């Protein structure tokens, strides 16, 4: 099967789906930073 | 209707590019949806050039949707967002901390507590560090713990405050099991750099693709209920190129695509904030005249009293191997017009 590996910068949506809003956008970089 | 949906989300994503230059490579993590209730919601009181501003900048056409149109579709999307859902913990708010001196049209404040989800509250802004600190606590006790400190400066000469708060609280569909985590892997964070964070690890069926375009994979992973996060990963050194193509269109396209089939997933487990000063940015982004000595609130206050002298914006995430907690709020202050 494929592997998807998140180990490197990526974007994420949170959305909801019956008014299609989305709730959070963002872009993790660096995830262990204060 | 979904008119209003795609309309939002390019703001979201316009705004994220303006992130993008503001703090470059570095994590951006905000709520679109409170920053635009919020303004919306500013918009309810203003009138003429300062109105149409306030709903251009966020991205409508007035042609297109008629300032009675958005004000009801805004009105709407609060409702939906906060109706019950079993397993699914979403609410969205508003808090209007009113100066005992002001004279506000009780239409702006019975509407929007009937219409908006909006509590009132007189507050005495004669003692500011009071009120500042009344205004956070408020903020935390909405996001169940989560938003500490939205506001960190309140000028001395503030009479009014409005807010909007979101809190989200979801499991996912497919709960990853913490015996299969590795506590220390490699995160790439630039070309010769890694950190160490917990990796999460999953063999499932996923909704996902490869965007053929624009050189990026996408996951989704639903929630238990009414919701998902989606993923984005761009190929090496194609970050940039993925963030000029988000758009409402680009999500329509993903929507289609996207086909569930097994996945060997790899997925951290981390927390993150964020903070942004909005002041500048919304009057680079065309909101003007609610800054200006003629700013125009006629339907907020009898005198015209007031107008928007900041604006501020916290958001927080948390995704482990339950799911995910996330919460934000924003922040517009007024003063003396
Ligand atoms: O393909 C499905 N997609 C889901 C998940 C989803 C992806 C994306 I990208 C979203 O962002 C988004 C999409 C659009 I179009 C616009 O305009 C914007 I702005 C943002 C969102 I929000 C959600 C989806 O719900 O659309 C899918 C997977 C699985 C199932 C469906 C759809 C669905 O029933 C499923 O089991 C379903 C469920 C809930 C809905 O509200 C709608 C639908 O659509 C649908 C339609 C048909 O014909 C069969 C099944 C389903
Ligand atoms: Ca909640
Ligand atoms: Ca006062
Ligand atoms: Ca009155
Ligand atoms: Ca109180
Ligand atoms: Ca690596
Ligand atoms: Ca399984
Ligand atoms: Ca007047």
């Amino acid at each position: 099967h494929p592997i998807i590996q998140i180990d490197r910068s990526f974007m994420l949506l949170i959305l909801e789906r019956s008014t299609r809003s989305i709730l959070f956008l963002g872009k993790v970089v660096n995830p262990t930073e204060a | 209707l979904y008119k209003m949906s795609s309309i939002n989300a390019d703001f979201a994503f316009n705004l994220y590019r303006r992130f993008t230059v503001e703090t470059p490579d570095k994590n951006i993590f905000f709520s679109p949806v409170s920053i635009s209730a919020a303004l919306v919601m500013l918009s309810f009181g203003a009138c003429c050039s300062t109105q149409t501003e306030i709903v251009e900048t966020l991205g409508f056409n007035l042609t297109d949707t008629p300032m009675v149109e958005i004000q009801h579709g805004f009105q709407h999307l609060i409702c939906s967002l906060n109706f019950p859902k079993k397993e699914l913990e979403l609410q969205i708010g508003n808090a209007l901390f009113i100066g005992k001196h002001l004279k506000p049209l009780a239409k702006f404040l019975n509407d929007v507590k009937t219409l908006y989800e909006t509590e009132v509250f007189s507050t005495d802004f004669s003692n500011i560090s009071a009120a500042k600190q009344e205004i956070n606590s408020h903020v935390e006790m909405q996001t169940k713990g989560k938003v500490v400190g939205l506001i960190q400066d309140l000028k001395p000469n503030t009479i009014m405050v409005l807010v909007n708060y979101i809190h989200f609280k979801a499991q996912w569909a497919n709960p990853f099991d913490p015996s299969k985590t590795e506590d220390s892997s490699s995160f790439l964070i630039d070309k010769t750099t890694t950190v160490q964070v917990p990796m999460m690890h999953q063999m499932d069926q996923y909704y996902h693709l490869v965007d053929m375009e624009l050189n990026c994979t996408v996951l989704q992973m639903d929630y238990s209920k009414n919701a998902l996060a989606l993923f984005v990963l761009p190929k090496e050194g194609q970050m940039e190129s993925v963030e000029a193509a988000m758009s409402s269109k680009t999500l329509k396209k993903w929507n289609r695509l996207l086909q569930k089939g097994w996945v060997d997933l790899f997925v951290p487990k981390f927390s993150i904030s964020a903070t942004y000063d909005l002041g500048a940015t919304l009057l680079k982004m065309g909101i003007q005249h609610a800054y200006s000595e003629n700013a125009d609130f006629s339907g907020l206050t009898e005198d015209n009293g007031l107008k928007l002298s900041n604006a501020a914006h916290k958001a927080v995430l948390h995704i482990g191997e339950k799911g995910t907690e996330a919460a934000g709020a924003m922040f517009l202050e007024a003063i003396p017009r």
